[PDB]
DNA sequence: GCTTTTGACCTCC
RNA sequence: GGCUUUUUUG
DNA sequence: GGAGGTCAAAAGCGCAAAAAAGC
């Protein structure tokens, strides 16, 4: 579980962009496929995405390059 | 989906296009059957079907007949929702005038046709004739006639002139009036006429004419021809129990108007005599008037309830109208209510929730999860198993609510902390459990206050709540940097009782290995909770490069402090937990953690503090008893002495040697002194006690009495209440304000006889009444602040301007009210901070200030700094990111897209509840003496007399900072020279307060020149004084031949020459005013500026009046232009004054009453914006003369003065934002190359943006002047007519927008809230950037 | 008491009020200001359009939740359309514009 | 009833 | 399901 | 003759709740 997002909002510029990117990542996680990169501990889709933000491995740039590579079929 | 909203007048053509039929039957339904009446107000043919996909005839049914008209009923087969859209029209038999356009505050028809409003109503109501075309007669085209005049003119002229009646005549004359010809005639007229009264009216008329010219509307459309009908479903005939039906006011008025139309159209067919048709048409006009607006013209239509019926205008305006009740705020689903109850075992980021509420709220979520696990297949089956409360239901509910945050609010939601997110945890019972620490933020106590819960649905909402509105992310208030998680009450008492040594206790004087061992002793009962010992402790410091270093030693502390030391994290030093640890200390300690350890450690530490405090307060068992109220022993006898005192003073009144006021003040002072003595004695007796030490001697320690512990720690109460318990209650007041001479000598511990209790209730009733009636006024004020400031969002990083305002510590002449530190903290420097050493850069330009830069200023002792401010930022439709400064919530620079206007409005409006409606100079501290804005002379006695109005005192410290500032009248006495190292507690200035002097200019000899005796001056040797002196006669005896004779006391030397002052040599005669007595005589020596004559002479409403920029009842007039004072042709009822510039012309004139005080004479040089009379200073003049940067400093100072008087801390950043929203409009001065009229009033930002490219090209700019508007009026005058319409005066704003054909852009916050789209703020700001990029 | 989805008022299509009528609470105007003070825009947009009166869209919200998918459709509040017609019921012409 | 504000009529210079 | 009237709590 | 003075009319005056009645 997670209680605060101070470190995550430190990793990204401001809180609003963090909310937007976390929402997009959670939507990808939940609607279909996209196995999360960090092991789960029986948590909801929203928080598990947010953790990936504070690991420094998901952001606006990293998330965008992946999807265009998926859509090029 | 839609770019913008367009509003304009209607046309009979578009009204006919809207409608699908015409209505002719006033009846609605059969009332026998439940079927709609054909051709009535619910006609199935006109509007639509009743049952979905079922025509009235019933011949065609189901989807197969969709889009097909039935043969006999003729009702298309489609869904029933169309009943909400299709409209009807009624063909009026005669034209009818629209009420709104006729009866606004300015009448549209009145100014368009250029007639007084009274005549138009007479014409419409058929009580007076009117000409429609004069022709070749002796009658004007727009002349008003009556019966007798026209009947005489009927046979005098006949068909030569044309005159008619009613709305038909009004429409005929309106259509006959040309528009461009009128516009060009006005254009010719304005440049010719020279009269201010004509200017404004003519400008308004020409502006309205141009508005009709540019807009695609025509004036004749203003008179209704076909009346639209509201769709049926919006005015429903809902059935109740029984055959009766519920009818709305709309149906009744529509039925009345349609029935009257039918009657008049039937009566007109038979050509009834004109007497009949006049009354019928007039009263039909009354019916339509009542339909569109009830009660505007006169007596209102009333029903069986005897109260006025609702109308269309009544259903839009007001709190019960459409806007404020169903668009800005609307009831929601997924919500619940409950009663609050404290829970100590919860962590900071979570709250309780009853099982039933959780189940009811998350029922939609449970259905899905049951389907996923396969426990039930159909939704009906899942609903069946939910209501049974099966064992699986609770398990699945627990699984689905692990991290689903919920919202908590408590009405009223004063500040933005009123709504907070939480993570629910399931509990039993039927009450909502809440964490104690946050109870201070809600201002919620556990005396029956109720909470409401709402539940977010989408992932965006959940993440938004978790990252923004969670409790752990709200620890610094937006109003000011002070923390908002301060522990209070029970916890504070526990911590205080923990850390307090006793001179002797069990197990005192031993040595302990560590805190872990110390806890073992206390639990075993082998040592007292507080007894001084020596313990080994280990503390860590982050003094290295972000790394912790360990150190170990022995400290002399108590057992309890060692127990408390476990929960403190690594970074903090040990000295922070070694004092008594009251309320004020503990919060400070907590705050230090947030300064060093970030956020997670500080929230964990706060939670641990609350746990430990509750536990050790419970184990303490601190209780209050009757014996705890220690009544001082001396108290009794002291009262006797006081009695003896008054026993003498009353005798003085019996002897007549003292008056009523003298005795009153004497007894008041004596009783106050007795009260102070009793209070001091009581505190001194209570606060200390004796207990035997280790060697058997008495030793005084701080007392362990329960009341003293609960008072000193600050947990609850203050010294005033402890006074109220033991010592006397004190002086009490009458309702009006007078103080009762006899005080209440008794305290609450002992009895109060009857009358003492009675007189004690005078104050309490006043307090309750003020508290009850302050919440109505204050909250409303907050609303007015929000609508003014709801358009402010940060949009750009840097504006790129150097303009700013200087910031100085505010001083009244005593101690600094606010030092330089806090006012400038968290802003940006407009210019580089320069060292007192010349040409040294202490602070680079465009650098944020924080703790690391502020302390640099303190060490360097800088005087003042000019910082960038929001009121001067240049970006249009927004605020520069740097200009706003540092965001107070997070502590770093503000980020784009945050709503600052609403935050400032909430911050300033929240503390309003804590407000209530109802001769010599002495230095105090050591320092130098320094004078600026001063010019004076050295008198004969050797001292200095001042002749400069702007003289201000300073007390320079050891380094150069200013400590105090005073205002002194001219012609005072300066015992010391400037620049001398003066000592404190020594008077410096002296003057006469009750008289104003006529002091001379320089050293010279007075010669009796140009005084006329007997009409201007007389030798009034009054017998009460026996002194002969020259006394100027009054203004009554003197007349035009005597008032024009001004006594000119010319100051001359021995040779009789004029004043040889440096630079100029004007003859310095002094025109003496009336009632002036000249004690000095001719030939008497005059010092340097010696006297010649001595002439004789708050709360929330204040804040509200200050913000509205109300003109004060006694406006202190100012100067207008720089130049020398020059009198004029006076005594023309008022006075005349002229200012003569050095080179410029001097045509300015203004009226001044004689009876008001005058402070400036001929022999003074006045700068623009200098006071002439006395009193309050109106904001409009301050803006007009001294500029923008003066008015913004005045308002901020006054508001902050009120707040600091009431002890409320609010940052000055929020105050000035509203000021920026008051200076929105501006008035053109000269058009130049622009395309604006001189008399127009347009937006300052609009002028700046339009003019900016004009100056960029080969053109010249347009001169303008910024104007100030009250918040109430400034809110009304905005471009976005939706927001203005929603706020106040709905009728005026809609009509003004419709007449001008204005168009909305939908760029604000409120107007975006109305139509359901994302607001351009916060998270939604990124979306609008994407949207704006596409267009 | 608490409400998930119950009755609806006939005119403005907002949920009823009062415990006896099994209605939801009132997201007051002051609450709208306070929720505006945060950066929280999506939650306010929810409160305005989906949970209150978007009769075409709020049904799709219920079906999405049961399916496990948490997503909305903005739509446009139904209470605003009423006022439009009402202003058109006078002599004032008010209309939207192109996309 | 409070209070403000704005418009309109009288009238004093 | 709208209005009116009070009463009560915060 | 008009710019100033004085009198008359419109518009607003917390928010949540609950409870009842009555229309
Ligand atoms: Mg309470
Ligand atoms: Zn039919
Ligand atoms: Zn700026």
């Amino acid at each position: 579980a997670r209680v605060t997002v101070q470190d995550a909002v430190e990793k990204i510029g401001n809180r609003f962009d963090l909310v937007l990117v976390a929402a997009r990542r959670a939507r990808q996680m939940q609607v279909g496929g996209k196995d999360p990169l960090v092991p789960e501990e029986n948590d909801k889709t929203t928080v598990i995405a947010l953790r990936e933000i504070e690991e420094g491995l998901i952001n606006n740039q990293i998330l965008d390059v992946r999807e265009r590579q998926e859509q090029q079929e | 989906e839609f770019d913008a909203i367009k509003i304009a007048l209607a046309s009979p053509d578009m009204i006919r296009s809207w409608s699908f039929g015409e209505v002719k039957k006033p009846e609605t339904i059969n009332y026998r059957t439940f079927k709609p009446e054909r051709d009535g107000l619910f006609c199935a043919r006109i509007f639509g079907p009743v049952k979905d996909y079922e025509c009235l005839c019933g011949k065609y049914k189901r989807l197969k007949h969709r889009g097909v008209i039935c043969e006999k009923c003729g009702v298309e087969v489609t869904q029933t929702k169309v009943r909400r859209e299709r409209m009807g029209h009624i063909e009026l038999a005669s034209p009818t005038a629209h009420i709104w356009f006729l009866k606004s505050l300015p009448s549209r028809i009145g100014l368009l046709l250029d007639m007084p409003l009274r005549d138009i109503e007479r014409v419409l109501y058929f009580e007076s004739y009117v000409v429609i075309e004069g022709g070749m007669t002796n009658l004007e085209r727009q002349q008003i006639l009556t019966e007798e005049q026209y009947l005489d003119a009927l046979e005098e002229f006949g068909d030569e002139f044309d005159a008619k009646m009613g709305a038909e005549a009004i429409q005929a004359l309106l259509k006959s009036m040309d528009l461009e010809q009128e516009c060009e005639q006005l254009r010719e007229e304005l440049n010719e006429t020279n009269s201010e009264t004509k200017r404004k009216k003519l400008t308004k008329r020409i502006k309205l004419l141009e508005a009709f010219v540019q807009s695609g509307n025509k004036p004749e459309w203003m008179i209704l021809t076909v009346l639209p009908v509201l769709p049926p479903d919006l005015r429903p005939l809902v059935p109740l129990d029984g055959g009766r039906f519920a009818t709305s006011d709309l149906n009744d008025l529509y039925r009345r108007v349609i029935n009257r139309n039918n009657r008049l159209k039937r009566l007109l067919d038979l050509a009834a005599p004109d007497i009949i048709v006049r009354n019928e048409k007039r009263m039909l006009q009354e019916a339509v008037d009542a339909l569109l607006d009830n009660g505007r013209r006169g007596r209102a239509i009333t029903g069986s309830n005897k109260r006025p019926l609702k109308s269309l205008a009544d259903m839009i305006k007001g709190k019960q109208g459409r806007f404020r009740q169903n668009l800005l705020g609307k009831r929601v689903d997924y919500s619940g209510r409950s009663v609050i109850t404290v829970g100590p075992y919860l962590r900071l980021h979570q709250c309780g929730l009853p099982k039933k509420m959780a189940l009811e709220l998350f029922k939609p979520f449970i259905y899905g999860k049951l389907e996923l696990r396969g426990l039930a297949t159909t939704i009906k089956a899942a609903k069946k198993m939910v209501e049974r409360e099966e064992a699986v239901v609770w398990d699945i509910l627990d699984e689905v609510i692990r991290e689903h945050p919920v919202l908590l609010n408590r009405a009223p939601t004063l500040h933005r902390l009123g709504i907070q997110a939480f993570e629910p945890v399931l509990i039993e019972g039927k009450a909502i459990q809440l964490h104690p620490l946050v109870c201070a933020a809600y201002n919620a106590d556990f005396d029956g206050d109720q909470m409401a819960v709402h539940v977010p649905l989408t992932l965006e909402a959940q993440l938004e709540a978790r990252a923004l509105m969670m409790s752990t992310n709200n620890i610094l208030s937006p109003a000011n940097g002070e923390p908002i998680i301060v522990p209070s009450q029970d916890v504070v008492l526990g911590l205080y009782y923990m850390t307090r040594d006793c001179v002797n206790a069990k197990g005192e004087g031993m040595v302990l290995t560590g805190p872990k061992e110390a806890e073992r002793l206390y639990r075993s009962g082998l040592a007292s909770l507080h007894a001084r010992v020596k313990v080994r402790i280990t503390e860590y410091e982050k003094d290295a490069n972000g790394e912790l270093v360990a150190k170990t030693s022995l400290k002399d502390t108590t057992v309890g402090r060692a127990i408390l030391w476990m929960i403190v994290p690594k970074g903090l030093p040990y000295s922070i937990v070694n004092q008594a640890l009251g309320k004020k200390a503990i919060s400070k300690m907590l705050n230090t953690c947030y300064r060093i350890l970030g956020l997670k450690p500080t929230v964990i530490f706060a939670d641990q503090i609350m746990y430990t405090g509750f536990a050790y307060a419970a184990r303490s068992g601190a209780s209050v008893g009757i014996d705890d109220m220690v009544i001082p022993e001396k108290k009794h006898e002291i009262i006797s002495e006081a009695e003896a005192e008054v026993a003498e003073i009353q005798e003085q009144f019996q002897s007549g040697l003292v008056t009523a006021g003298e005795r009153y003040n004497k007894v008041i002072d004596i009783w106050a002194a007795a009260n102070d003595r009793v209070s001091k004695a009581m505190m001194d007796n209570l606060q200390t006690e004796t207990v035997i030490n280790r060697d058997g001697q008495e030793e005084k320690q701080v007392s362990f009495n329960s009341i003293y512990m609960m008072a000193d720690s600050g947990a609850r109460g203050s010294a005033a209440q402890i006074r109220q318990l033991a010592g006397m209650r004190g002086l009490m007041a009458k309702p009006d304000g007078s103080i009762i001479e006899t005080p209440i000598t008794a305290n609450f511990r002992e009895g109060l006889n009857v009358l003492q209790y009675f007189i004690s209730t005078h104050g309490a009733r006043k307090g309750l009444a003020d508290t009850a009636l302050k919440t109505a006024n204050s909250g409303y004020l907050t609303r007015r602040l929000v609508d003014v400031a709801q358009d402010l969002v940060v949009t750009e990083d840097d504006c790129g301007t150097h303009e700013g305002i200087m910031m100085t510590p505010v001083i009244e002449g005593g101690d600094v009210k606010e030092p330089l530190r806090d006012r400038v903290l968290g802003r940006v420097t407009a210019e580089d901070v320069l060292k007192p050493g010349t040409a040294d850069i202490l602070v680079p330009r465009n650098t944020l200030l924080h703790e690391q830069w502020c302390d640099l200023l303190e060490e360097n002792s800088v005087d003042a700094v000019k910082v960038r401010s929001v009121v001067s930022c240049d970006t249009d439709f927004g605020v520069c990111a740097h200009c706003y400064g540092r965001d107070l919530a997070r502590g770093h620079i503000i980020n784009k897209g945050e709503a600052i206007g609403v935050i400032a409005a909430q911050s300033i409006g929240e503390p309003g509840t804590q407000l209530t409606m109802r001769s010599s100079i002495q230095v105090k501290n050591k320092g130098s003496i320094k004078l600026s804005n001063v010019k004076s002379v050295v008198n004969s006695s050797g001292k200095l007399v001042i002749t400069s109005r702007n003289t201000e005192l300073k007390l320079i410290d050891e380094f150069g900072r200013t400590k105090e500032s005073y205002k002194v009248p001219y012609g005072a006495v300066l015992a010391k020279g400037d620049g001398e190292q003066v000592a404190g507690g020594e008077t410096v200035a002296n003057w006469d307060p009750h008289t104003m002097p006529v002091i001379t200019e320089v050293s010279g000899f007075v010669r009796f020149t140009d005084m006329i005796d007997g009409q201007t001056i007389t030798r009034q040797t009054d017998e009460l004084t026996g002194l002969s002196s020259l006394v100027v006669l009054d203004s009554a005896e003197r007349t035009a031949g005597g008032k024009d004779l001004r006594p000119a006391l010319k100051i001359v030397d021995a040779q009789g020459n004029d004043v040889l002052i440096p630079g100029t040599d004007m003859p310095a005669q002094y025109f003496l005013p009336g009632k002036a007595i000249v004690q000095l005589e001719d030939g008497v020596q005059i010092s340097s500026g010696d006297t010649l004559a001595r002439i004789p002479q708050g709360g929330l409403p204040r804040v509200a009046d200050l913000f509205e920029a109300r003109r004060p009842k006694e406006p202190a007039i100012l100067a207008e232009i720089s130049g020398i004072v020059s009198f004029g042709k006076e005594t023309k009822g008022k006075r005349r004054l002229v200012i003569t510039p050095v080179d410029g012309s001097d045509p300015y004139e203004e009226m001044i009453p004689k009876w008001r005080q005058l402070n400036v004479f001929e022999g003074e040089r006045v700068e623009r914006g200098d006071v002439i009379s006395d009193g309050p200073e109106a904001p409009h003049d301050i803006l007009r003369l001294r500029g923008v940067h003066a008015v913004t400093r005045y308002i901020v100072n006054e508001v902050q003065d009120v707040y600091r008087l009431q002890g409320v801390k609010i940052n000055d950043k929020h105050i000035e934002v509203i000021v920026r929203q008051m200076l929105r409009k501006a008035t053109i001065v000269n058009a130049g190359s622009s395309d604006f009229l001189e008399g127009e009033q347009v937006e300052y930002s609009r002028v700046k943006i339009a003019n900016r490219e004009l100056e960029a090209n080969g053109k010249v700019g347009a001169t303008y002047s910024r104007d100030l508007l009250g918040i109430t009026k400034a809110s009304l005058a905005t471009e976005s007519f939706i927001s203005a319409a929603s706020f106040q005066e709905t009728t005026r704003v809609l009509t003004e927008a419709a007449v001008a054909g204005k168009r909305d852009e939908l760029r604000g916050l409120k107007e975006n809230v109305i139509v359901g789209r994302l607001i351009p703020a916060g998270t939604g700001y990124a979306y609008h950037q994407d949207r704006m990029r596409r267009r | 008491h608490a409400r998930s989805t119950g009755s609806y008022s006939l005119v403005t299509q907002q949920p009823l009020g009062g415990k006896a009528q099994f209605g939801g609470q009132r997201f007051g105007e002051m609450e709208v200001w306070a929720l505006e003070a945060y950066g929280a825009a999506y939650t306010l947009q929810e409160m305005l359009t989906v949970k209150s009166d978007d009769v075409n869209g709020r049904t799709k919200m219920y079906k999405n939740i049961v399916d496990g998918n948490h997503q909305m459709e903005p739509g446009m509040p139904e209470s605003f359309n009423v006022l439009l017609k009402e202003i058109r019921s006078l002599g004032i012409n008010i209309e939207l514009e192109d996309e």
